[PDB]
């Protein structure tokens, strides 16, 4: 899939198609 | 024939044909990832025209980006030679802004500045084909311009933009288009009664890739070594008369520098970096009685005669210690651009380069001004005691004097160029060293 | 120079000669090759050195 | 002082640029290479050397590769200075390189001057016409020894050069058509030029010796060399006079990856004509007096970068049903395209779009494979030729999308494009890898 | 639609150009490199700096490598416009590099405007003349800073620069030679010009400072360098009359392996023609009108295009008693081999063999050594000079074995090689591997 | 040449100097009479010349030039033909008007072996003890008083 | 005009002075030109102009 790798020294990214939602 | 310098082989040869490792008639060529190129048009937020701000986002058709092309449809409000680059002029401020962050800042000024520069012969003559109206056409002419921008990834391949890489920040281009384009809109500071506004579009060259690659860039983390430019205006100090003034300009810079470029203008009148004169091309109506010298001759406002030039001699000062000894204005109008990059440069822009190469890409040596407590650029001025306006005077004297039309140039522009790192990963993109 | 760099000085410095030996007694006697095509055609003419009874008949 | 100071203004950002160095650039390394030497030798040219007439050459067999090929005539024009236009180039009507029986390539007396038009750039493009025209306005009579290069795949660098030595039972041949009509030297527009002479011609070829060692291998091993090859065929078009903004599908026929798609339009009358003829300086014969004519050009002055002249008002290129980019106006494959892929100045009339990074260079960088696309169209819009063509007040002052009334007898399409193949060579016997 | 629908387009004739990458073309990776700064320092010339002198440099050990070396000099003009043709080459005659005793190098003023004419490109060409001349109509009483670049083999690129810490025992100087007659700043032809001023002379060299840890293995490590050198030794023309193409044999007399061998005609009486002149525009002092004298040039237009006015009719090499090539006419030397080997435009005048394949590249590409050939000959055959120069009719009109009669003018024959040797610099000392 | 390489070149002043030199009186007046007029010829009279050449293997049939062994190489002959013919395109240095242009044939006299010998010299290498010429001009300086 | 000098090491090979033994110092000559020169600068006392 093209979305961004596990492993990186950046840290807030919010990964979306998985979310509870409201 | 040829077999009779073929066997001539002497101890000598042994440096050039003994155990080659290279067969010039057999050449390998490399297998590369597949890719296509498309252009497609973005859209722009905010109403065009002169004096207005407007902004694109670019979307993501592809993987890649890197040509951006920004077009204008102008209408000429003069006769021939009344316009000077107009689509440049009109292109005043481009920056570009990745996340929020802003990557880098050119000016109009340095689009001129880097034709006058980097863009050789053939190629600078197309950019001005581009750009202007180079066919003596008349007033009423239409003509569709194209402004390509030059950031980090809009000339090379191997700089190109990953947007793949950045899934979750935007990168937009923002504008801001002048208030005043010559012979266009207004003629020197006279409105053009009538004048249309532009059309404006932006392209972006996309690049598609293959499987593997768009995979692989989507996924990992990538070091991106990019180009910045770095600017703040300055004032000039152009002597009245019997005197070459000097002056310390205080630099305001920052990260490993290629090289410092600047120029000395009239913010009137786009392009002109030198002195006016009663001589071809110098000035509006020149060799005739209706010559002026106030007034450039706006389809010729770029010459290659220094004699006109207001700046005498320069010196690059590092922490109080003089970086090298004084140079004349001709040394950094002609010797450092044939020394760094093999074309030519008019008169009244200056070239100082750190590198071996500033025209490449290739890290070829830098002055990091994040170490250097205090920078300065020496300035010394020619004396302006010439009259503009008698040829004779004009084409007839020294090295340390010019025009009395050189006090029109009021705008000091000092341009450099450095190197930062381009850190992107996670899907979001930001400098290494902001 | 002064030392060792002195000695060393015929071989580093100093030139060599090329031109070893003029004409006579020899000099330029290896600069005689054959004067090949380099590239013959071997279609119409390879016939006569393997099938040459061929012809003959 | 001096440069240290530089140096000593090191900082954490520089283990980027200087930290633990791999290059240093003041210790050149170069490579040693394989003794060879080149030899400039006169081919043997068979049937009578004529306007119109067709001749050819076999190639001498000296040396074991080749190189350029440069194709030499003598020339007397009978027109004054100004009535030529690139004559050696339009006397060099077609030439086919041909290997074994079976035709590689085959270049034409418009390629010749397209090619020109986009990939030479500088002092090249000068020095090219001072090879294949008269540039010092020289008078009638004057006679010159003009130089026509081949750019065949093997002509402009030497890692492809033929190698002959590798080609035992397949012979490599040169087929040249000469032209029935030159511009100034046996015509004046289509008016004979009474007592002109016939040229004449020598074809000349540049050898490669290699030493012993690099024979045998030369000789004994096999080879594939990647090759370039160009596809074409003519067309025409509908170009409207007034009211009528006309649009064409001209379908292409292309196969094999393909670098870039030239084009241009021709008023075949005249060689290299790109543009309408109008009564602004330069752009036609007498032009600015009163004796000026739009319907003959100022020959030597023929192509012009003024677009207002040209016809095509915009272009898209459709693949199997689909866009393959988004429709563009005319200016930008004139000027923009030729500026991001070539770097050099393309003269109006004559249109480029690449599939190619960099398709001047011989290293493939993007190619558009025709061999796996059913259907591939080139769709042109048309300016409408309205203005009268003899009213410089008009045909330097109008709108981006009329252009003048002389401009519909630019009624011949030229598309051509160059893509690439394999050259195999085993056993003595070469041709092409790929066929379609 | 777009792109993606060239990409599908994967087939068979794709199996050689992407299929198993090596390379992507968007993934760029930088080599890191040793720290360096570049600074621009004058020398102390000794000698009197004046018109006819000669004085010499030392380059002081102010950096660790030599590379750009720039030759300044101050002039005031003592004519108008159009009367002066590069005073900056002029006025240097030569300038030789010595290595701690030994000569490595020798350059003339008319090998600087062959190479300028030659190598140089367009708007690198303007910007030289911009630093060698006036070039933007000034008039009599102006004075200009002229900077006159040399090119040595250390001077065109940093990988070739001169390791002066490695020569630790060996003083590097140049030696100048100043002309006694410059054209328009103390002579117009024979006849001096009162109150011209003599020049301002400095000599700057670029000095390449490193970081510690390269200085020290330059310091102590032994090095080789392959470098360029210039042999040259003038001669005399065999320029004829009329009635008759004169044959001239000259012998040549060059060593070591050999790029190329460039030459000219030039006329003793003023720097830089190599041309016949002639009652034509740029050719003549006063062309066009009555006033018109073929034997003065319109000297800033000295150098033309025109081979009309060349007087080389053919040439062949021979390496020990045979034919290197079959016989070239001159158009061949002055347009096809600068084409065919470096990419540019050679004037009328000049001409050029190459014995590599890119003369202008740093790597070896071919060459001729000339040191195991005996005897090696230039054959040349001279143009008749039957032309009245004084009739544009006949000047810009004849036939191709002819030129002005003015051409018995040029009677200085100028035959220059380039070449390689080896530079090995160890303990301090450094020199010329191979002698001749 | 053979094959594209040359070994020999002759020039119509080495075929004069030849003739002068190393023909006998009888042979060189035949020489005479089929490459000159030697009747009193006038104005418009048109005849028919042969110009036999000198290479090797045209002095004697034992170097004859082996087709049969050289079968990868065509041998060929480079034929320049002179502007200045004196008395039929030129008169001294003025242009005869209305001179012919020459017709010109090469005839080739080939050698038709038995299949014995033909076999053994399609077989067999062979060396040939041949002749060239080597030439150059020069100016040279002759005085007055 | 050809001026020789007459130093210890001029006249004769056999005192040629050695510089490649003199690598830690220089030699100099120091030549000094007359104000005034018979014939060419001054007839006697009275300048030439």
């Amino acid at each position: 899939s093209p979305e961004a790798a596990d492993f990186a020294q950046f840290a807030p990214k919010n990964l979306q198609a998985q979310n509870f939602l409201t | 024939g040829g077999l009779s310098q073929l066997v001539a082989y002497g101890a000598q040869d042994v440096y050039l044909t003994g155990n080659p490792q290279i067969t010039f008639f057999k050449t390998v060529y490399r297998r590369y990832t597949n890719f296509a190129i498309e252009s497609i048009q973005q859209t722009i937020n905010g109403s065009v025209g002169f004096g207005n701000k407007v902004s694109t986002q670019i979307s993501r058709n592809g993987d890649l980006i890197t040509d951006i092309v920004v077009e204008f449809v102008l209408t000429k409000g003069g006769n021939g030679g009344t316009t000077y680059y107009p689509a440049e002029e009109l292109l005043q401020d481009v920056e570009l802004e990745i996340g929020g962050q802003r990557i880098d800042k050119h000016y109009n000024d340095w689009f001129r500045t880097y034709d006058a520069l980097f863009r050789m012969n053939d190629d600078r003559y197309n950019y001005r084909r581009m750009t202007d109206w180079v066919n003596n056409e008349l007033v009423g002419a239409q003509k569709r311009f194209y402004v390509p921008l030059i950031f980090f990834f809009n000339q090379t391949p191997g700089l190109a933009l990953p947007l793949i890489a950045l899934q979750y920040h935007e990168v937009k281009l923002y504008f801001t288009l002048a208030s005043q384009v010559q012979g266009v809109n207004y003629n020197g500071s006279s409105a053009i009664a009538g004048a249309a506004q532009p059309t404006m579009s932006v392209w972006v060259d996309y690049i598609f890739l293959d499987t593997q690659e768009r995979t692989r860039f989507a996924q990992l983390p990538h070091e991106y070594l990019i180009e910045q430019l770095q600017f703040t205006g300055s004032e000039t100090a152009t002597p009245s008369a019997t005197t070459q003034a000097s002056q310390n300009i205080r630099l305001n810079f920052n990260h490993p520098t290629k090289y410092l470029a600047w120029n000395f203008n009239n913010p009137t009148n786009y392009g002109q970096y030198t002195a006016l004169a009663n001589i071809p091309g110098a000035c509006s109506g020149a060799g005739t009685a209706a010559a002026t010298v106030t007034t450039p001759d706006y389809g010729n406002t770029g010459t290659y005669n220094e004699q006109l030039a207001v700046l005498d001699s320069a010196k690059i000062q590092l922490n109080g210690q003089d970086r090298f000894a004084t140079r004349k204005g001709s040394y950094f109008n002609k010797v450092q651009p044939y020394q760094s990059i093999g074309g030519v440069t008019p008169a009244g822009v200056y070239l100082y380069s750190f590198a071996l190469k500033p025209a490449g890409r290739q890290p070829s040596g830098t002055c990091n001004f994040s170490r250097i407590d205090n920078a300065t650029l020496s300035l010394t001025y020619k004396t302006c005691s010439i009259d503009a306006t008698s040829p004779a005077a004009v084409l007839g004297n020294t090295e340390t004097v010019t025009a009395n039309t050189a006090t029109l140039l009021t705008a000091l522009n000092i341009y450099a160029k450095n190197y930062n790192v381009l850190r992107i990963m996670s899907g979001m993109g930001g400098l290494a060293y902001a | 120079l002064s030392g060792e760099a002195a000695a060393m000085y015929g071989d580093v410095v100093v030139q060599k000669t090329t031109r070893a030996c003029r004409k006579s007694e020899g000099g330029f006697k290896d600069v005689n090759t054959e004067l090949w095509g380099t590239s013959p055609y071997l279609g119409r003419g390879d016939g006569e050195v393997y099938n040459m009874p061929a012809s003959n008949q």
